[PDB]
Order: structure tokens, then sequence, then C-alpha cells
């Protein structure tokens, strides 16, 4: 009841998942050499060739 | 119009343009265009040119 931090593995094992969720979600928003992250603003700005 | 080397810039904004009445024009001798496609030239807004 009044100690606490005595839980790690499970602790460790949800925050795992949740960066790995989070970090996988985050790269969406990457260039990757391209001119625009979103793809709705490279198709209705340029020519399809 | 000046030099080369005393190009002349100049400012457009605040106004309603149009140039698809200026595509069609045949007077150009070329007329070449990077990173837009012409024929979309009709709905995309810029803030300044
Ligand atoms: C300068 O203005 C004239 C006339 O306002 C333009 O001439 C037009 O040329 C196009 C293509 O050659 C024709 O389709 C139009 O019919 C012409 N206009 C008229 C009223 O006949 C000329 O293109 C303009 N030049 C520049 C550089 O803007």
């Amino acid at each position: 009841s009044s100690t606490a931090s005595a839980l790690g593995k499970l602790q460790d094992v949800v925050n795992q998942n949740a960066q790995a969720l989070n970090t996988l979600v985050k790269q969406l928003s990457s260039n990757f050499g391209a001119i625009s992250s979103v793809l709705n603003d490279i198709l209705s700005r340029l020519d399809p060739p | 119009f000046a030099s080369v080397y005393a190009w002349n810039r100049k400012r457009i904004s605040n106004c309603v343009a149009d140039y698809s009445v200026l595509y069609n024009s045949a007077s150009f001798s070329t007329f070449k265009c990077y990173g837009v496609s012409p024929t979309k030239l009709n709905d995309l807004c810029f803030t300044n040119v």
C-alpha cells in the first residue's frame, strides 16, 4: 500500500508497447526526400507522370 | 525593361489573378514550368507573387 515502484516489469512492458506505437505513428510525418509529406497536396499540385 | 544585372523585381498581392486567360495566349515563345502542373494553376491559392 505504501511503498511504490515494486512493479517495474509490467510498467516497462506497457511503456515499450506504447512508445513503439507512438514512434510508428510519428514516422508518418517525414518527408522521405519528396517535396511534401501529405499525399493530398502532392496529388493535387503536380502532374501525375 | 531593365538589364540582366539590374532585373526588375516586383511584388504582386491582394488580387484575383487569372492565369487561364494568360496561359492560352499563343504569343509566348516558350512556357516551361517546374514544381506545378499548369492545368492546376486555376485552383491553387498563394500568399504573394
Ligand atoms: C499585350 O496585349 C495584347 C492585346 O491586349 C495581347 O495580344 C493578345 O495575344 C493573344 C495571343 O497572341 C491573342 O489570343 C489575343 O487575342 C490578343 N489580344 C487581343 C485583344 O487581340 C498580347 O498578348 C499582350 N502581350 C503581353 C506580353 O501581355
